[PDB]
């Protein structure tokens, strides 16, 4: 029967914590502070997806190329892969064409 | 400093009284409040006064002392509904708890 | 004496500036020094919470990035060999202990990789969100327009008292024009506090106007809104990114 | 609480050491130098001399233009000779 | 090799603007393009329509679907019901029926059924916006 | 066609499309016609006229051959003394 | 506005209230239940079930549609052919009208270009403007134009007015420095030298009769001439009147800009301009 017996411990969350009071600062850096920075240079994250988005074929195409020479041997090797799989479906599978 | 206002009986001759001393002629309640001074000099004194301020969400909307006069004549009464429900003369078989 | 700060960019013919009290925050129970005037097309546009929603939803989800991997049929380790024969056992057939439907396959369709969800709205729709929050606080009775935000003493509990004082709300949303010169009273204060956020004018935004009950500016926070905000209207089509030289634009 | 300083960009250029083997070919070519010249101006960049072609360059330059960027008299007289031999 | 000098204002020609610039004061209108600029004061109307950046009327077509064709009052601020009722009422007898629109008082539009552009700027500028 | 190219992961146009038809801003395509330069003797005049013509195309022809190409293809062209330049704006229709 | 006095009696905007403009968001249809899916939308199976429907084009076997029609070469030197944007007199007497295109001055492209009257690109191999015979009649204004090509009863509606037109070249690289010139003082090199046309185009800009830059300037009265007799209107001689010497200026050949020359190095950041005095720069850029 998987379901549990005792209601779990509360989720005490703090919405006055130091990264909710000061979210979404800087995000109109461009348009009120004379366009000398993007927001998108605002982003923090991989260094192939900072102010990009891509579906997942892209992803791994741009991961490749961005940082594939210095990923690890069997990482690179199911890179290579998954961009093989991804482009035989994307390219040759589905419904509509 | 409670948000309850109950406007004066004397509040012609008041208002009229503070017109006249920020400056005057007949046909005072069309005085257009365009001037910046005139304006912060007779809502300060009133505000003084009264102990009830015009808000900033309608500042602009008196452009004349008319405008002013119809402000300070409407009774903004503060209670919690607790105190609303229950003064509203309940009959004999409603019953209201604030479990608060 | 008063502080009339009256609009300084040109209004259109058609509207006149809407007015709000200028206060202070060195008198405990000293509001009302002054009557600022601001320009209508940035305090008194339409209300249009669309955009409100448009803004915020942008400013929440652009910057996100799912961390959220599995691992596919391939990925997951071994299994590499058909398991047993395709016809002769009694079994279904299968041809790898690692497809979907083993428990310790792979996933389907799982999350894949570090996903970004980045997109920029024009910059005229955050410009004409930035407007439509500073009208929604005004006319729903929550901007105040101080003179500087410099504070009698740098205590919190007399930031907490006068917020409470003049009935402000349990959040409050100081915004000062730079970040080095805001006063040493006021970062003393609020450094402290979980609720009263110093931000400079620069960092000002809409999930943060939205997520505060009051936002207070100063004067030239205001004249700097209105110059930043106004600028967008009545501006060209790029030639090329505004970072780069023109011929009227710093 | 108070915002963390907001982000800006370097007040200068940003001149990369050569001989570290991370910095990328094109933060470290002369292109890259009259780049920084031309952002920064006279005071932060480069020796101004670095901006024109060098002799070797110049010749290289000569070289093409009398290769594939002939004259007018030569035009004019290629097209006398086409509209001759055309007629 | 260097020699520099300050003949920079040459440069300064070549640096765009970045506010469009207000048009300049002509003597009689309207101007031989047929621009013609809003008049001082503003009409006491319930309504008023802006002009855009670029100091046009904003009356535009729309197509969707390949069929509707269709044009719309774009900077209406003020009450869009009297737009409603004055372009209702300037229209129906360039159709005999009133024509059929849509105002959207939330973006102060108003969507019209059929091409009535340049009817409309003529119409708006006779008015004064 | 591929829908994702594997260096670029964008779509790229089919070039037998380009080497036979061409397209007009306002979404016909033209075409030359099939066989009209095969077998000129055995034809009547009147059919010889009759393949020398730049025949439009159908409507699901040319939405195969809008999703066989790409945006670049798509777009206004404004060439020095394009023959078919008349061609493209499409007057008059009444829908 | 009636709205936001609305706005006072509502309670406040929050990120607890807000809610996107229907309409917005259709919702996303997925294959759970008894009609989103069983079959989910492929049909019965076959191939178009199975998820391998061939290529677009494929006819199932016989020859495809796209195939079984002769090459005809309409698209064949597509990318070498020259595109150039048309510029109406009914649009540059709008750009003239509205301040955004100066007329007491030359205007170059790079003058239509900072107005906004203009965008061209080139890459996408536009070589610049044409100027164009649209709003011939009711254009009423002396101006000083520089526009690649020119038809005649354009340079006639021009210069019936008092104007100048002339037809000047640009090579893809100087016509690229001229739309955008900022993004070339960013770049750090010397201003170039614009080349001069090839032979196909030679012809072109040293007829007078289409007002070249490299033509006479002692054939130009006998052309001028000539459109004022063909289009009926008397030819006003510019020498009189007091913007002759703005009406007089041209940039000669191998001069992308107007006031500059070729060579100099534009420091955009202290505002200076450095000019080299080396002997075989000075040969090579004065060619
Ligand atoms: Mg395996
Ligand atoms: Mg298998
Ligand atoms: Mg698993
Ligand atoms: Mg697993
Ligand atoms: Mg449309």
């Amino acid at each position: 029967i998987g379901i549990r017996l005792t209601l779990p411990p509360p989720k005490v969350v703090d919405r006055w914590n130091e990264k909710r009071a000061m979210f979404g600062v800087y995000d109109n850096i461009g348009i009120l502070g004379n366009f000398e920075k993007h927001p998108k240079e605002l982003i923090r994250g991989p260094i192939w997806l900072r102010g990009w988005k891509g579906n997942e074929l892209q992803r791994c195409i741009r991961k490749r190329k961005m940082v594939g020479s210095r990923m690890f041997a069997d990482d690179l090797h199911n890179l290579n892969k998954r961009i093989r799989y991804l482009y035989k479906h994307f390219n040759r599978h589905g419904k509509f064409r | 400093r409670s948000r309850a206002y109950t406007p004066p009986e004397d509040l012609q001759s008041r208002l009229e009284s503070y017109v006249k001393e920020v400056f005057l002629p007949s046909n005072w309640q069309d005085i257009s409040l365009e001037d910046s001074r005139l304006k912060f000099n007779l809502l300060a004194h009133l505000a003084d006064d009264l102990g009830h301020v015009v808000p900033n969400s309608r500042l602009h909307q008196m452009c004349r002392v008319r405008d002013v006069l119809d402000f300070y004549n409407v009774p903004i009464q503060d209670r919690s509904k607790f105190d609303e429900l229950s003064a509203s003369n309940l009959p004999p078989n409603l019953k209201i708890t604030w479990s608060y | 004496e008063p502080v009339l700060r009256k609009v300084e960019l040109p209004v259109p013919t058609h509207r006149r500036p809407v007015q709000a009290w200028v206060e202070s925050l060195r008198g405990f129970e000293q509001e009302r020094v002054g009557l600022a005037d601001l320009h209508p097309d940035v305090f008194a546009t339409a209300p249009r919470l669309d955009i409100l929603h448009q803004v915020a939803m942008w400013q929440k989800n652009f910057k996100r990035i799912s961390y959220a991997k599995t691992k596919t049929r391939a990925e997951v380790r071994g299994g590499g060999r058909k398991p047993w024969p395709q016809k002769g056992t009694g079994r279904a057939r299968h041809g790898s202990i690692r497809s979907p439907l083993w428990r310790g396959g792979g996933v389907a369709h799982g999350p894949r990789g570090p996903t970004s969800y980045y997109y920029m709205l024009p910059m005229k729709v955050r410009a004409l969100g930035l407007k439509v929050a500073l009208t929604v606080k005004l006319a729903q009775d929550d901007l105040h327009i101080m003179d500087s935000l410099e504070l009698p003493t740098g205590d919190p509990q007399y930031l907490t008292e006068l917020a409470h004082y003049r009935r402000w709300g349990d959040s409050v949303l100081l915004v000062d024009l730079t970040h080095e010169e805001m006063p040493q009273s006021i970062v003393e204060a609020t450094s402290r506090l979980k609720t009263f956020n110093l931000i400079p004018a620069v960092g000002l935004n809409v999930h943060s106007m939205l997520k505060h009950q009051t936002l207070v500016l100063t004067l030239p926070t205001v004249a700097f809104l209105e110059d930043k905000l106004l600028w967008q209207d009545s501006r060209y089509r790029p030639l090329y990114p505004f970072s780069l030289p023109y011929s009227d634009f710093p | 609480y108070r915002a963390r300083p907001p982000p800006r960009r370097r007040p200068g250029p940003r001149w990369p050491d050569p001989e570290d083997l991370l910095t990328p070919r094109w933060q470290l070519g002369p292109r890259y130098a009259a780049k920084q010249f031309a952002r920064y101006g006279a005071a932060s960049g480069v020796v101004p001399g670095s901006l024109w072609p060098s002799p070797e360059q110049l010749r290289e330059l000569e070289a093409e233009e009398r290769e594939w960027y002939p004259s007018l008299a030569t035009m004019q007289e290629s097209l006398r000779v086409k509209q001759l031999a055309e007629e | 090799f260097v020699e520099s000098v300050d003949e920079y204002q040459f440069v300064e020609r070549l640096l765009p603007a970045t506010r469009i610039p207000d048009p300049p004061k002509h003597e009689h209108y309207p101007t031989p393009s047929g621009w013609q600029p809003p008049r001082d004061p503003p009409p006491n109307l319930p309504y008023f329509v802006r002009r855009s950046r670029m100091h046009n009327i904003p009356v535009y077509k729309d197509i969707t679907h390949g069929n509707r064709q269709m044009t719309v009052i774009r900077k209406v601020e003020g009450d869009i019901w009297a737009l409603q009722k004055d372009v209702e009422d300037f229209l129906s007898p360039l159709l005999g029926k009133t024509p059929v629109t849509q105002v959207n008082e939330v973006t102060g539009t108003l969507r019209i059924k059929g091409y009535f552009d340049q009817e409309l700027k003529a119409w708006l500028l006779e008015k004064g916006f | 066609l591929t829908y994702f190219s594997a260096r670029k992961g964008k779509r790229k146009t089919v070039k037998a499309v380009i080497d036979r038809f061409l397209r007009l801003h306002c979404g016909l395509w033209v075409r030359r016609k099939a066989g009209y330069k095969k077998k000129l003797w055995k034809k009547t005049p009147a059919r010889k006229k009759r393949l020398r013509e730049f025949v439009f195309c159908n409507k699901t022809q040319s939405k195969l051959l809008d999703k066989m190409t790409t945006s670049f293809w798509k777009r206004r062209n404004w060439y020095v003394d394009d023959p078919y330049q008349k061609y493209h704006d499409r007057t008059n229709l009444k829908v | 506005a009636r709205a936001l006095d609305l706005l006072r009696g509502l309670p406040r905007v929050s990120l607890a209230n807000l809610k996107p403009n229907p309409g917005s968001k259709k919702p996303e249809r997925r294959p759970r239940g008894r009609r989103r899916g069983r079959k989910c939308g492929r049909g019965h199976k076959g191939e178009r079930q199975r998820g391998t429907r061939p290529r677009l084009g494929f006819e199932g076997g016989q020859t495809p549609f796209y195939i079984r029609i002769p090459k005809y070469g309409f698209n064949e030197g597509h990318s070498f052919r020259r595109q150039y944007k048309p510029l109406s007199l009914n649009r540059l007497q709008y750009l003239i009208d509205l301040g955004r295109v100066d007329p007491s001055q030359p205007i170059d492209l790079t003058q239509l270009v900072n107005g906004r009257g203009v965008t061209i690109q080139p890459l996408k191999r536009d070589y610049g403007v044409q100027l164009v015979e649209e709003g011939a009649d009711t254009f009423t204004a002396k101006v000083n134009i520089e526009v690649q090509l020119a038809s005649e009863l354009a340079i006639a509606a021009i210069e019936k007015n008092g104007g100048v037109v002339t037809t000047a070249f640009y090579d893809p690289r100087s016509l690229d420095i001229v739309c955008k010139p900022v993004p070339f003082f960013l770049r750090g090199q010397p201003i170039p030298k614009r080349m001069l046309p090839p032979e196909e185009l030679v012809p072109y800009y040293t007829d007078a009769k289409n007002r070249g830059y490299l033509a006479d300037p002692a054939k130009f009265p006998e052309a001028r001439l000539e459109l004022a007799r063909k289009y009926g209107y008397i030819l006003p001689d510019i020498t009189k009147d007091e913007l002759f010497k703005m009406l007089c200026t041209r940039k000669d050949p191998r001069q992308i800009f107007f006031g500059l020359a070729p060579g100099w190095v534009v420091n955009m950041a202290d505002k200076k301009i450095l000019k080299p005095t080396d002997e075989n720069l000075l040969k090579y850029y004065t060619s």
